[PDB]
């Protein structure tokens, strides 16, 4: 787990998300794609406890699809992350809590507008230009505070995204092993294949 | 009405009674015992010509070495059957060993006086489970709705039952091959069932020690059909 | 704090040979720096040809041998008096065993 | 045991019919009768009070249209009481869908839970059917003005205009003949005034034996508002329709 | 009407038919008594012989309660049985809580309660029995009798079952012939006599006597069943009366 | 014809079981009454021990509830046995939770509402018994408090219950119609007893030996019966007189 | 042994109606006379106080009774049915109201808490309706006074007047023929004891009738002072003699 | 005959009709027979068969080493009811290591008859069992039946036409009360006392099932070419 | 909880509660389902003496349980809700769990297990509702058809009908179905079904409902006027 950030543009999310999965002294693998997509418009990112983080990924998954089907309708970005917080807040007084720290970027098709959500463990939610979980955020966040701008394209958005992966593969101890970057737009979630 | 679970004056429980008036409404089914191996057949009796044949299964693997036919209503079966897999594959599980074909008709004939005021009323269906273990061999048992089951060389079960069961009383010897038990399943099922025999309104299955429970091909059995027309005409 | 094991010693070998079988165990029982008995049998024929032992906390061999031993009876009564091959008791065996994973019998075992 | 006393409230008649919900419907078409009538830019419910005598106090009361939230509200025909039981379960489920998800509940996931605690009564628990009869009124920004109905059974319908209650077979005639797709709500104020008029059973139609409310867009910009009125208002709508 | 088809249904009269049915299947057993006496009771039961095959002394019909209380019943066995089972419980509380062992008046509103409570809902049955029961406790001597209303009273002597009034009658002669006490091994006696006179209602097959007792000073306050010797000689005082 | 069988309302709105427990009230033939004296309540009640081989001190319809309550039945002695068992078990825990004696009138509630509960709930039967509870209470003094099956309960000046209730109900309206007062006029709990024969007497037109009467006398902190020699001794004095 | 009848015992008939709930009903008609009169700035619950014996002492049998320090209330039909609702009434006040807002449950709100239980009691299963109708009698600082009935089923009616039981229909006529929208209350008060005494056959004086008020605060009915805002209960039974002085210049 | 509708209704003459029918599937029953000596206890069971095709239904089933019982009427419920001794038994040797009294195995049954007689839901047992045992006080035969009933005999039988045997035990009484050390003696005085109960067709080898427990002999079961030895 | 055995058997071998669920099943408004080359449609017949029902938001007779399967129904409507709600569950558990979607066989035999299950348990009463289920399994083209029925029995089908007049039109479907020569487009099979229909339903007005499944979870509903094209050239054939 570990990295996970996610940058809303002017017209799309775009989440990245380590590779890696580590346990022990061995880097296990090295192409996980730490994500679910929840619904058409809708991408979930995850990091956290072992075993864990799938499992919560995909129960709210099966749920917003539950969902998607009796009402014949897609949730909003804002319904979904709101129906995750609640989750996350229920569990985190359970017996055994999960250890899940997620962002939901979303395309909203009633407003037009790409949203991005950070929530951790606890159940706390933000709604935010950008985000980041775990020690990333030391890092991407004051980078992201400088070259943020709110009308970025795209494309911009991709470069400055690039930026933070170098910089995290610059001072970052481990070695995450590059990320997997994903768009959420107006015509919903395409992976871009070279990065 | 009175007691789910009242005994009559003549000292039976009406509701297991009257579960057997639904079971000589189902369609038949028959099985026979030789030192060949067990065979299985049913009449499936679709009930329109749309409905698609193969569909209908009331022959049903229970373990590799243990096959089941039905009669009545089969909707019932479906728990029994799985709690019959389940306790085959159970006892395995604890054992490392194959359960006893008597075992496992025991265990599923304990599911079935568990009812009343457990569940609702008693099973609307009757099973013939076929199987061999390394104990008793080849064997064959009829398991009623009361929680009774007895061990057959033959036994016919369904709408067509008192006929075809005096036909088997007349027909059945001990040193029977398995192709003439196969022979002699098609010849009965088409003596009494309503429509003209055939390899879609019948299916025929067996369950040997060498190869275990198989259910057969419309092509392989289409042919034992033919073999049997033959054999007829022939005196 | 209560403690509920205990040590009570001996010690217990099995060998195989072509057509038979030995379980051997010392007759000694002990805890800490006594002896409890210099003759407690710690090895047992528990029916169908197998002989049992449970090495370690007496008390949890003693339990351990018994619930097997029963398991022999109940296979009779449930499976027409078939006998209980070594294979099976031996499965049979870890689950008694398994069924405990979170307050473990303090004994290692053979038949 | 008890099983001799026991009717068996969920069972089936021969001919495939659950004997209580049918006496349940029986039992609603001796109530007051209810109108939705769903227009372009609103929503009207009317409804007619059980008998009313001059001693009652009129506008302390409800005993026909509740409301679920700020969007729905309901008009009520059979017992008030099971009504109630309803409503109450109704408020809650809406609130749990806005914590939830922080968006206020569609009409019909609400009205399909309520009708689904219904049909609930009908098949297990061996309890009586609940009494009532409900026409839903709300608006949502999917379906934007809607219109159910569910009775008993647990079975719901959405409707352009709608009665409950008693002479419904008159009241639907009567919608049916002057009922027009582009209609605007006090037209629909009207033909559901003139309908209840005709299908009363009592003398003349006085506004002490009416409830009345409308759902519109009609507050300011793109939000809705519920209006559930008093009976001066009621008064001033019946002389303002020519009907006193 | 139909009153009667439904444990704890009033009746218009003010009855519950029920228990009233349960009392026929009583009235249609064999005989059982208890007689009171200076320092204890005595309990005995008529036991029908139907075969030869019966084993003799082997099927008892007298149930001990803690180690101080006897009873016996007539009527439906197993039922009996059932009452003396939740008795034993009752006793074991008791003690268990206060050490003491269970009072012979606490004992009875035990049973009464539990029998009483039988006759309070349509899903259960009342007790087809009647019981005699009683002990020595630290007041002395008690015996009591039990009906499936719940109903039960204290007793001088006391006898249920089909020899039921003849076994009463002779009773009452002896509570007049004897106005200053009975004695342990006298009462012993009579009560074999009596169960033989009232085997007289039920005489086609011939019985088997039973007989036990708790005596302050004869068993030492706690129940025994006459055996052997003791047993013999009041099959004996017994069959001189007869004649 | 089921709307009589159990505790539902039939179509004059009456229910028919509870009416019947009423009538089971009077299935032992036993009359009681209870009067108030100026410190204590007094209740009598026949006795009547038809079998010779019954032990006559075990045969009693009145029960010592607590310390200061007791409670004499109208009714079979199985349903009276258990409404005194539970009246017990209700007043030693109300003196538990809250710190002080349960008076007659709470109890009297309490089990009246009980009672209600068995005309309500179906499963249930009701008891066929009527409750009479007396006291002197330690704020209210001498306390007369009374339950029937329908879960009614009221206070009284002075009651009875039984085969012949309005006989002596009437008999005793007399008197106080006479006195002018709410009570027997009487300092010792011995006179009031002694009143209370001599009215049952009257009223019932029959002469009580010391084994034909029952009697319990509640005084200030303390609620006892008495045996056939204070009665005697009681109908001694009543003769002399 | 428990409860074997968890199936209703009030259904639907082939006609509609519900079988219960109109026995409970016919119940209720034979019950003794109450009624409820509203005022300006008072409300008054009154009803007879038929004796079971003139042995009996009828104060211990109150059937007016005080719900909450602003609420009281009266009945029609079986007496013990209604003891044991004061009894669920009282308490609910508290549980899902006071110890919630710290403060008393309005008067709709109480009453609706009361017809919920009665409406339980229509529906669930082995238990039959309640046996009565209650005259409910309160006030609260946004609402004012107020009158409500609650009926078997539970369904229950604002009042400017009503009464209910033996003689109701005589009685509610009387009602509709005095009443105005200006009544004081002791206005209100002087009806009622007209209105009761059509209905009372026996004697007519201030110890065969119970009758209470809703009205102004008594301090002097509080029990401690030194809280401004705690100013005393609204609810006031009318003592035997104060029934007496107003029946002189009846 | 109003009065049957179940177990928890008294008929007006103080009947259970319930058990009466319970009993009635015994009579029904195949019959078998118990009787024993003083070292010896001895059970002879005719089985059943559906047709010419079918097994013979088993009626003895073994309890413990040292006990066992034989059915007529319901199978199923003699399952249940072995089942529930073969517990009892096994309570008693593992808590107590102590075999289980015949006498008490008795009381279990009848405790347990008794409580399916006395609530709404239940029905009774349509079972009749013989036990057979051999405990701290010699051999034991007992006659359980589903009323709740159970008695200590030293012969009897159960099921249909029992009564040949039942009358035929009671005359040899004196002589096989006295077959003490020997087996195959009170063995054929059971074989004897079970044909005293046959119509039409007498005993052959997958028909006739033998049962014995006593001093030196563990509770066995003979069948099939074991018991052609007694026809 | 309520206790009662409501499904038992009477003595001629009868359980009467599941005969007269059918019955309500016979009182439904009709349902049919044909299968053709390369789809299957499901069309419902919808009853005409309602008008003033907003069809934008009542309830349509087939209902997605998945992306690729669906099911219609005749009988209780308030019934059918309930099966629907379970079916859909099941099939997003059997997603999570097998990483697969149901098979059209496996999602009938659950919906069938459900209503079997009602009718030999205590205090419930069976489904008033009978089910055409119909799709594709995951990455097959080959069509399915099922029909389930208030016992809990389930089969197989070339084309079904259910409900009122079913009878008629399972005759029609019975002469005019060659199992040799199924509809080998969209086209044609959405004619036969609507031809069906037209036996039993009265003008093709807002009174028949037509949903096509193809392959790879294709479904689309038709609208009124793609449905009156094909009500439209049926009767002028009809002229002949």
């Amino acid at each position: 787990m570990d990295i996970i950030l996610g940058i809303r543009v002017q017209d799309s999310v775009i989440l990245a998300s380590s590779k890696a999965v580590t346990r022990g002294i061995s880097v296990l693998k090295d192409s996980d794609d730490k994500t679910r997509q929840l619904s058409p418009h809708t991408l979930m990112s995850f990091a956290g406890e072992a075993g864990d983080t799938v499992q919560f990924a995909e129960y709210i998954q099966a749920n917003i699809q539950l969902y998607s089907i009796r009402e014949d309708y897609e949730l909003s970005p804002q319904a979904v992350s709101s129906f995750v917080r609640q989750e996350l807040a229920k569990s985190i007084r359970s017996r055994r809590p999960y250890q899940v720290n997620v962002l939901i970027g979303g395309y909203d098709k009633k407003k037009n507008k790409p949203e991005l959500y950070q929530i951790d463990y606890l159940g706390t939610k933000v709604e935010l230009p950008y985000g980041a979980h775990g020690y990333s955020g030391f890092y991407t966040f004051s980078l992201l505070d400088h070259h943020y701008r709110p009308d970025m394209t795209t494309e911009e958005g991709l470069d400055l995204l690039k930026l933070c992966v170098q910089e995290l593969e610059k001072r970052m101890p481990m070695d995450f092993k590059g990320v997997i970057v994903k768009i959420v737009d107006k015509d919903g979630i395409r992976q871009v294949d070279d990065f | 009405d009175r007691g789910v679970s009242t005994f009559s004056p003549e000292g039976r429980l009406f509701q297991v009674e009257y579960s057997l008036e639904a079971i000589k409404l189902g369609s038949t089914a028959i099985g026979i015992a030789t030192k060949e191996g067990v065979v299985l057949g049913v009449e499936k009796r679709a009930t329109s010509p749309l409905l698609e044949s193969d569909s209908i299964e009331k022959i049903v693997e229970i373990d590799r070495h243990i096959g089941c036919a039905m009669s009545g209503l089969t909707a019932d079966a479906r728990s029994m059957i799985e709690h019959a897999r389940t306790a085959a594959v159970t006892h395995n599980l604890y054992y490392d060993e194959d359960i006893n074909v008597e075992s496992l008709t025991q265990s599923v004939c304990d599911l079935a006086l568990r009812f009343g005021e457990l569940m609702s009323r008693p099973f609307g269906v009757a099973l013939l489970i076929a199987g061999h273990d390394a104990d008793d061999g080849y064997q064959l048992f009829h398991a009623e709705p009361s929680g009774t089951f007895y061990r057959y060389n033959a036994k016919a079960i369904g709408s067509g039952s008192e006929g075809a069961q005096a036909e088997l009383l007349n027909e059945w010897h001990s040193s029977l091959t398995l192709k003439e038990a196969e022979l002699l399943v098609l010849k009965i099922l088409k003596q009494v069932m309503e429509e003209k025999l055939d390899e879609n309104n019948a299916q025929l299955s067996c369950i040997t020690k060498q190869d275990g429970f198989k259910i057969y091909d419309n092509e392989k059995t289409a042919e034992l059909i033919k073999e049997l027309k033959e054999k007829e005409a022939a005196e | 704090q209560f403690n509920p094991y205990g040590d009570n010693g001996g010690t217990i070998l099995g060998i195989a040979g072509e057509d038979f079988a030995v379980l051997a165990g010392d007759t000694r029982n002990i805890t800490d720096y006594s002896i409890n008995s210099r003759y407690e049998p710690k090895v047992f024929d528990c029916g169908d040809n197998i002989v049992m032992s449970a090495n370690g906390f007496a008390a949890d061999g003693d339990a351990l041998v018994k619930r097997f031993k029963n398991s022999v009876k109940w296979y009779h009564f449930d499976h027409n008096d078939k006998k209980l091959s070594i294979n099976s008791a031996a499965r049979n065996i870890q689950h008694l065993l398994y069924g405990k994973r979170f307050f473990p019998y303090y004994v290692h075992t053979i038949i | 045991g008890s099983r001799r006393y026991d009717s068996r409230t969920t069972i089936f008649s021969p001919e495939g019919r659950l004997y209580q919900v049918e006496y349940a419907l029986e039992s609603i078409s001796h109530a007051g009768t209810a109108i939705g009538i769903m227009a372009s830019d609103g929503i009207v419910l009317a409804a007619e009070r059980k008998v009313t005598s001059t001693l009652l106090e009129q506008d302390t009361s409800t005993e026909k249209l509740y409301k679920l939230n700020d969007k729905i509200a309901v008009a009520v025909a059979g017992l008030t009481a099971d009504a109630e039981i309803l409503i109450n379960t109704a408020r809650i489920h809406a609130q749990n869908y806005l914590k939830t998800y922080n968006e206020d509940i569609p009409v019909e996931i609400l009205v399909r839970r309520l009708s689904d605690i219904k049909q609930g009564y009908t098949q297990h628990g061996g309890l009586r059917p609940f009494g009532v009869s409900f026409i839903y009124a709300g608006y949502d920004d999917r379906y934007g003005y809607q219109l159910y109905t569910s009775n008993p059974s647990g079975n719901y319908t959405g409707w352009k205009a709608i009665s409950v209650g008693a002479n419904t077979s008159a009241a639907q005639t009567l919608l049916q003949m002057d009922y027009k797709d582009d209609m605007k709500v006090d037209d629909a104020i009207e033909l559901a005034l003139k309908t209840l008029s005709k299908t009363t059973d009592s003398s003349a139609l006085t506004y002490d034996r009416l409830e009345f409310a409308t759902i519109r867009k009609g507050a300011n910009d793109g939000e809705v508002y519920q209006k559930i009125f008093k009976p001066q208002e009621i008064k001033d709508i019946l002389v303002k329709t020519g009907i006193t | 009407t139909g009153y009667d088809l439904s444990n704890s249904v009033f009746s218009p009269d003010g009855r519950n038919f029920q228990v009233e049915y349960a009392v026929k299947a009583v009235e249609n057993g064999t005989t059982s008594i208890g007689i009171k006496c200076n320092d204890g009771v005595v309990f005995a039961v008529e036991k029908l012989i139907t075969s030869k095959l019966l084993v003799p002394q082997k099927n008892v019909k007298i149930q001990v309660v803690d180690r101080h209380i006897g009873c016996v019943y007539s009527g439906l066995i197993p039922d009996g049985r059932h009452l003396v089972n939740r008795g034993r419980e009752e006793a074991a509380s008791f003690k268990k809580l206060y050490k003491t062992p269970i009072p012979i008046p606490a004992f009875a509103d035990r049973l009464g309660q539990y029998v009483q409570a039988h006759t309070l809902y349509n899903s259960v049955r009342p007790f087809g029995v009647s019981t005699i029961f009683g002990g020595v406790d630290k007041n002395g001597a008690h015996l009591y009798m039990l009906e499936p209303s719940g109903s039960y009273w204290g007793y001088k002597g006391a006898a249920t079952g089909k020899g039921r009034q003849s076994a009463k009658a002779e009773l009452e002669k002896l509570v007049d012939h004897h106005p200053e006490g009975l004695s342990a091994r006298e009462a012993v006696k009579q009560a074999a006599k009596i169960i033989y006179l009232a085997h007289e209602d039920n005489k086609e097959k011939d019985f088997e006597l039973e007989i036990s007792w708790c005596s302050l000073s004869e068993t030492n306050g706690l129940h025994k069943f006459v055996k052997g010797d003791l047993l013999q000689e009041a099959i004996d005082f017994a069959q001189k009366e007869i004649n | 014809g089921y709307d009589r069988h159990i505790t539902i309302f039939s179509p004059e709105g009456r229910l028919y079981q509870v009416e019947y427990a009423f009538k089971a009230t009077n299935q032992t033939n036993i009359n009681s009454l209870a009067v108030r004296g100026k410190d204590c309540t007094v209740v009598i009640s026949q006795k009547k021990v038809p079998d010779k081989l019954l032990d006559p001190t075990t045969v009693s319809y009145i029960f010592c509830i607590s310390r200061t309550i007791g409670m004499v039945v109208n009714g079979p002695i199985p349903d009276a046995r258990n409404a005194a068992l539970r009246a017990k078990a209700e007043a030693a825990e109300f003196r538990y939770k809250y710190g002080y004696d349960m008076p007659c009138d709470v109890l009297a509630k309490r089990m009246a509402n009980l009672s209600q509960i068995y005309t309500q709930r179906a499963y249930m039967r009701p008891l066929g018994v009527i409750l009479t509870f007396v006291s002197v209470d330690e704020e209210l003094g001498p306390s007369i408090y009374k339950t029937d099956p329908a879960g009614y309960y009221v206070g009284y000046k002075a009651t009875a219950t039984g085969p012949k209730q309005q006989e002596i109900t009437t008999n005793l309206e007399n008197h106080f119609k006479k006195s002018k007062i709410d009570h027997i006029n009487e300092e010792s709990w011995e006179k009031v007893v002694e009143f209370a024969i001599t009215h049952m007497i009257d009223a019932l037109g029959t002469e009580f030996s010391k084994n034909d009467l029952e009697v319990g006398v509640a005084t200030k902190d303390k609620f006892f019966t008495l045996s056939a020699e204070n009665i005697e001794e009681r109908l001694v004095a009543i003769a002399e007189q | 042994m428990t409860d074997r009848y968890s199936f209703s015992l009030t259904t639907f008939s082939p006609s509609g109606k519900l079988g219960q709930i109109d026995y409970a009903l016919t119940a209720v008609k034979q019950g003794v006379t109450s009624l409820g009169i509203k005022a300006t700035n008072g409300v008054v619950i009154a009803t007879e106080k038929k004796s079971s014996s003139p042995l009996a002492m009828s104060e211990t049998l109150s059937k007016v009774s005080l719900l909450t320090p602003d609420i009281g209330a009266v009945y029609s039909g079986m007496g013990p049915d209604y003891r044991v609702l004061v009894d669920k009434s009282r308490k609910v006040a508290h549980t899902s109201y006071k110890r919630i807002y710290g403060e008393y449950p309005p008067t709709k709100l109480l009453v609706s808490e009361v017809a919920k239980i009665m409406q339980e009691a229509t529906q669930s299963g082995g238990v039959r309706p309640f046996g009565v109708s209650l005259l409910i009698a309160g006030h609260d600082e946004f609402n004012g006074f107020s009158l409500y009935q609650v009926d078997p089923s539970g369904s229950y009616f604002p009042w400017k007047a009503t009464a209910i039981g033996k003689g109701s229909v005589a009685a509610k006529t009387f009602l509709e023929k005095r009443w105005n929208d200006e009544l004081e209350l002791e206005d209100a008060i002087h009806i009622a004891l007209l209105t009761l005494k059509e209905s009372v056959e026996g004697e007519f004086n201030g110890d065969t009738i119970e009758l209470a008020i809703i009205g102004d605060e008594n301090p002097d009915l509080l029990g401690y002072t030194g809280i401004p805002t705690d100013k005393g209960p609204r609810f006031r039974k009318l003592t035997s003699q104060e029934i007496n002085d107003r029946l002189e210049a009846l | 005959n109003n009065y049957d509708g179940d177990t928890v209704t008294f008929s007006p003459t103080g009947r259970l009709f319930q058990v009466e029918y319970a009993l009635e599937a015994i009579k029904q029953g195949s019959v078998t027979v118990g009787l024993r000596s003083n070292t010896h206890a001895v059970l002879v069971a005719l089985k059943r068969n559906a047709d010419e095709l079918s097994s013979y239904q088993k009626k003895i089933i073994k309890c413990d080493e040292h006990m066992g019982l034989s059915l007529a009427g319901l199978a199923p419920d003699a399952r249940v009811l072995s089942n529930y001794l073969r517990q009892q038994c096994n309570y008693s040797s593992l808590v107590f290591n102590r075999k289980l009294a015949v006498e008490r195995a008795g009381h279990l049954l009848c405790d347990k008859a008794q409580k399916n007689t006395q609530s709404y839901g239940g029905r009774p047992y349509g079972v009749g069992l013989l036990i057979i045992g051999y405990d701290k006080s010699g051999a034991h035969l007992l006659e359980f039946q589903p009323s709740g009933n159970v008695t200590e005999l030293y012969g009897t039988a159960i099921g249909a036409r029992s009564q040949g045997a039942k009358t035929y035990l009671e005359r040899t009484l004196d002589t096989f009360i006295k077959i003490d050390g020997n087996p195959d003696e009170l063995i054929k005085a059971g074989v004897e006392a079970i044909s005293q109960s046959l119509r039409d067709e007498s005993l052959t080898v997958d028909n006739l099932s033998i049962a014995i427990v006593g001093k030196d002999t563990p509770f066995t079961i003979y069948d099939g070419e074991a018991v052609a030895k007694y026809i | 909880g309520y206790d009662r055995a409501l499904s038992i058997f009477s003595p001629d071998g009868h359980i009467f509660q599941v005969e007269y669920a059918l019955e309500a099943v016979k009182r439904g408004t009709c349902a049919v389902g044909v299968k053709g080359k390369n789809c299957v449609v499901l069309g419902c017949e919808r009853r005409s003496t309602l008008k003033l029902q907003d069809t934008r938001i009542t309830p349509s007779k087939v209902s997605k349980i998945d992306s690729h399967v669906v099911l219609s129904f005749s009988g209780l409507n308030a019934d059918s809700r309930i099966l629907i709600e379970k079916a859909r569950v099941e099939a997003q558990s059997h997603r999570l769990t097998l990483e697969d979607p149901v098979t059209v066989e496996y999602l009938t035999r659950y919906v069938a297990g459900v209503q079997q299950r009602y009718t030999q348990s205590g205090g419930v009463r069976p489904f008033g509702v009978s089910t055409l289920i119909a799709g594709f399994d995951p990455r097959d083209d080959e069509p399915k058809l099922y029909q389930t029925e208030p016992s809990g029995i389930y089969s197989s089908w070339s084309a079904q009908t259910i409900g009122r007049n079913s009878k008629t039109v399972r005759e029609f479907l019975e002469k005019n179905y060659d199992r040799k020569e199924p509809p080998a487009t969209v086209e044609e099979c959405v004619k036969l079904t609507v031809r069906s229909l037209l036996e039993v339903v009265q003008t093709g007005a807002k009174n028949i409902e037509i949903t096509v499944v193809k392959p790879d979870s294709d479904i689309v509903a038709l609208s009124s006027e793609e449905i009156n094209q094909y009500v439209t050239q049926i009767e002028q054939e009809k002229q002949e």
